[PDB]
């Protein structure tokens, strides 16, 4: 997995 | 469930740093990233930058580069941000904050109280507190005013409340100015004629900064 | 840096209208996951901002349905179908699917009700505060809108603009009205060479200043 923002990458 | 406690109000000195805590439940702290964001009086937010507790991996933005110092202890799920060689501008509120959005069944975006910074080389005074009392029997019609005036204090806030609280509708606390190093509250009560003085009206000042408390009462007096 | 602007700054409202808030980033936000993270923030003085909408329309738990949200690529929209007294405050739209997570300007959304006259009080120095030769005159105009004023301190009739600190209060979240409190310091010295101490404020709800006056030492 996840970004610095918590997403799924 | 998931709350974010942060330190308290934090005064420090110009060049000097400050240590700040953030301690999270709720969720997994070692796998989410968590951020810190900054609010200046009059400005908008700004993201400083965020850390993950897992493997201790953290992310800044230039501006906050040599700025800010971020660690966690996971034992404690608890966060830290340090801000170092502090100046004028370092003066702000400061809250961490989780967001998560890709599980619809848990959609995570809390926020700490903040943390308040102030900094400066001014010195800590309790405030003097001096009750506002309309002079003689005289009277506006069915209600009455009555006032606190809670002067020369620093640093802040201070928790201005009436009868313990008790009584909240009818009440202005004006926000703290600031005169040279110093800061001016005021806070009125608006009541009918009938409750004040047969029933005790009294204002409660507490200066955490200077652990003072103070209950003043408002009394019923005379001519100047 | 991708920026949000946010547009208007200022949003003038009748309660029950309808309101609109336009929020644009300089570059996309629909992220290689596929979603598109634009957010709407409140924030009401004092306190940390609250998530109204994720997602660009989605209402978080709790939100009033009043609150809608729409946009794509670039162009994003907060509406508010019907505005009541709680929604004050002011409102940001963010941005989280690039590094950094930014935030617009913000919209503060202002009231506007029936005009309502101010509630004037005037208060002569305590005498806890005498002993220690200074003298705190204030004055208090509470409840009033809009909030547009200015109060005059005349001392035995001429006006004295020296010395004098005056604070207000955000709209408030009931009356929707404003306050403020004018306070006028001297020295004992001073205050004990005047008989004649006075508070007027001109405000729309009159051609005549309010007035309120008290003379030392006289009920």
């Amino acid at each position: 997995t996840k970004d610095t923002n918590n997403n799924l990458c | 469930e998931v709350n974010l406690q942060q330190s308290g109000t934090v005064l420090a000195r110009p060049g000097a740093s400050v240590r700040m805590s953030c301690k999270a439940s709720g969720y997994s702290f070692t796998s989410y990233w968590l951020h810190w964001i900054k609010q200046r009086p009059g400005q908008g937010l700004e993201w400083i930058g965020g850390i993950y507790p897992g493997n201790r991996d953290t992310r800044y933005t230039q501006r906050f580069k040599d700025k800010a110092k971020l660690t966690a202890v996971t034992s404690a799920n608890t966060a830290y941000m340090e801000l170092s060689s502090l100046t004028n501008e370092d003066s702000a509120v400061y809250y961490c904050s989780i967001i998560y959005f890709d599980y619809a069944d848990f959609i995570m975006d809390y926020w700490g109280q903040g943390t308040t910074v102030t900094v400066s080389s001014a010195k800590t005074t309790a405030p003097s507190v001096y009750p506002l009392a309309p002079v003689c029997g005289d009277t506006t019609g069915s209600s009455v005013t009555l006032g606190c005036l809670v002067k020369g204090y620093f640093p802040e806030p201070v928790t201005l409340t009436w009868n313990s609280g008790s009584l909240s509708s009818g009440v202005h606390t004006f926000p703290a100015v600031l005169q040279s190093d110093l800061y001016t509250l005021s806070s009125s009560v608006t009541v009918t004629s009938s409750t004040w003085p047969s029933q005790s009206i009294t204002c409660n000042v507490a200066h955490p900064a200077s652990s003072t408390k103070v209950d003043k009462k408002i009394e019923p007096r005379g001519p100047t | 840096d991708i920026v949000m602007t946010q547009t208007p700054l200022s949003l003038p409202v009748s309660l029950g209208d309808k309101a609109s808030i336009s929020c644009r980033s300089s570059q996309a936000l629909v992220h290689s996951n596929g979603n598109t993270y634009l957010h709407w923030y409140l924030q009401k003085p004092g306190q940390s901002p609250k998530l109204l909408i994720y997602k660009v329309s989605n209402r978080f738990s709790g939100v009033p349905d009043r609150f809608s949200g729409s946009g794509s690529g670039t162009d994003f929209t907060l509406k508010i179908s019907r505005v009541e007294a709680e929604d004050l405050g002011v409102f940001f739209c963010s941005q989280s699917t690039h590094v950094p997570r930014t935030f617009g300007g913000g919209t503060k959304l202002e009231i506007k009700r029936a005009d309502a006259a101010p509630t004037v009080s005037i208060f002569p120095p305590s005498s806890e505060q005498l002993t220690s030769g200074g003298a705190s005159v204030v004055c208090f105009l509470n409840n009033f809108y809009p909030k547009d004023i200015n109060v005059k301190w005349k001392i035995d009739g001429s006006e004295r603009q020296n010395g004098v600190l005056n604070s207000w209060t955000d709209q408030d979240s009931k009356d929707s009205t404003y306050s403020m409190s004018s306070t006028l310091t001297l020295t004992k010295d001073e205050y004990e060479r005047h008989n004649s101490y006075t508070c007027e404020a001109t405000h729309k709800t009159s051609t005549s200043p309010i007035v309120k006056s008290f003379n030392r030492n006289e009920c």
